[PDB]
């Protein structure tokens, strides 16, 4: 249900980058909440993943909770890598 | 009766600054499909009200604000507006009206207190335009407050302006130089005039950070397209621009405001114009 | 019938490039009272057609449009427009559509050329994505031809590309100094690349232009942000932009076109970047 | 009716500094024209003036030719020193 990563992006998840991984999560049905320093919002909401602020080398935990768990903790590990966000 | 155009008053696109910002709008307006009508005002007092008009007439859904200076008057014609409107990067005292910015007072001190720390004596100022609110009001402040905070002179002569050209940010080196008692740590206001004050204070033979140290301000790329790399206070444009949209896209389709007026988060990035 | 809004696609405004040229075309789309729609497309051959049902849709009087690479389609589907189309710094080999750019091959040619005369033995390039007819197309044989013109050895490993980032510049001077010959001088296709190729090939021990000479293109500001400074092939794009308007109005307003397919001027700009 | 100048700018006569001293010819009524290199087009055009390309150190001249000759010849050197152009 849940996936946790280390981003190792000079970026962080701001800009396009963010709006891309944000923009991937309102595709799917579930329900998935971004946990920084142990704060949780709807990753599915930018001013959320933007008030944030996650810098660099920040270990977060994507936590799906819907009809289709397995299908958004998978894209959306794509579409990190496919960023180049976390790892 | 609505348009699903929202409206864009910013002062000059061919700005790395102000078009960073329009691409963060751009992006989220789309995602909401909004069609955007962008307009800039050359920070013109009254052709910012003037172009508020024309655009609210024309029907719009929203409009995004930006100016260095929201006048007082400015408020009350933006208060008299028929649609949401949120200001982005620019800031007006009262909050009558939606903002997102950066919290710049305690940026500007973080970063002149991260100096302290590292050991100065005389640190200088390099601010724009001394009339703009978010600058005499908000940045030099805590310029100071770093300062007064530590103990240390608070001097007027150490704060010199300029406007914000990479030209000025020389200029002010000399003018720094100039002085019995030099700096030997310099915080610049921005990004571009960081790297004039890089240059102007080679030319002079000195070494950075060698000699003195120097800091900047929005994080821009051109904080590595330099030699040294320059340290500077993160801003998020990208970001202020996105969310200054979306918080607009929540006050127009009706959802629920937790709060209109918004501070992201701000860091410093560390690279070599400061040892 | 009309709606006094004209239509412009570029690629991505946070782009000093394109931002530069979007401001030319508001100016003068201002000056003859008409509304812009701006939208980007981060060269997507997709979103870029896309881009042009949904803005013909709402009604536009006009459309400007910039990409890196006109398709042979996208003349299909912009032959079949309804309004006025007229394209600004992007090219495409048949001319059904207006446009208005400079004389890319000349002033590719004329620089390679004026680095031939300075005395060159090896000369170098380094250009931007070589699926762009602007690219390999235009600027590339420009370089080919001033040399083949002198009878020099066209050396497929000497061009060398990259994206338009200020990073790829850096490595495409370590790949090029990575050759038995080594490069005296290297043209550049444009300015942001152009200062990393200055830093990557300083940070080796070389120096501009004592060792390779370097030129740019697009003379941007970065152009002076640099040291030395850049010297680099001039081209307008604020007036690219101004004028690519100027003559959809003209298309739209029916005045009478003298020619719709322009090529403003050009030179070069000698500043430090070669001696 | 006429008035030579010199530009000094390093811009010469390009983008709004260009499309100012145009802006500020439109103004007018008379018949004013721009004349390098012993080329001649509208000055009150955009692409006439920006067809030419007025580089740095180019003598120019203003040829004003109307009911406010004078009006005209006067401002446009007000525009002129106003935007940094010539001298
Ligand atoms: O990073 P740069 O190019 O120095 O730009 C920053 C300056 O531009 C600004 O948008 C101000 O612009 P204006 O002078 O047009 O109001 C701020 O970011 C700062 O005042
Ligand atoms: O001066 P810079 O920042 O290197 O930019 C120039 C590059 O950007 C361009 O607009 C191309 O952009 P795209 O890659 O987005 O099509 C051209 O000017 C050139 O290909």
């Amino acid at each position: 249900a849940q996936k946790t990563f280390t981003v190792t992006a000079d970026s962080g998840i701001h800009a396009r980058p963010a709006t891309t991984l944000v923009q991937a999560a309102s595709k799917f049905d579930s329900d998935i909440n971004l946990e920084f320093n142990g704060k949780t919002v709807n990753l599915k909401s930018i001013m959320g993943v933007m008030s944030l602020g996650i810098q660099k080398g920040a270990t977060i935990t994507i936590s799906a909770e819907g009809s289709d768990e397995a299908d958004a903790l998978a894209a959306l590990e794509d579409t990190m890598s496919k960023e180049g966000l976390g790892e | 009766k609505k348009t699903t155009t929202v409206g864009v008053i910013i002062p000059d696109i061919s700005n790395i600054f102000y078009a960073e910002l329009a691409r963060g709008i751009e992006d989220i307006a789309t995602m909401y499909k909004y069609n955007i009508i962008l307009s800039n005002s050359d920070q013109n007092q009254d052709k910012e009200l003037h172009l508020l008009n024309n655009m609210l007439g024309k029907q719009v859904d929203g409009i995004i604000f930006m100016s260095g200076n929201v006048t007082e008057e400015h408020v009350e014609e933006l208060k008299k507006s028929p649609v949401p409107v949120v200001l982005a990067a620019s800031i007006e005292s009262t909050n009558q009206i939606p903002s997102v910015t950066i919290d710049y007072e305690q940026a500007a001190f973080d970063a002149v207190q991260s100096l302290i720390d590292s050991g100065h004596k005389n640190i200088a100022f390099v601010s724009g335009t001394l009339e703009e609110p978010i600058n005499h009001a908000k940045k030099v402040k805590g310029y100071k407050r770093a300062l007064t905070e530590s103990g240390l002179p608070v001097r007027d002569s150490y704060i010199v302006e300029g406007d914000y050209t990479y030209d000025s940010g020389i200029e002010a080196v000399e003018k720094l130089l100039e002085e019995d008692e030099k700096p030997t740590a310099i915080f610049v206001g921005t990004d571009e005039m960081a790297l004039g004050v890089i240059h102007g204070a080679q030319d002079r033979g000195l070494n950075v950070p060698n000699d003195l140290e120097i800091i900047g301000f929005d994080n821009t790329r051109l904080s590595t397209m330099v030699r040294p790399q320059l340290t500077s206070v993160v801003q998020p444009m990208y970001d202020i621009g996105a969310v200054a949209m979306r918080l607009l896209t929540k006050y127009m389709n009706k959802e629920t405001v937790d709060s209109s007026i918004v501070q992201l988060p701000h860091r410093i990035e560390f690279r070599q114009s400061t040892k």
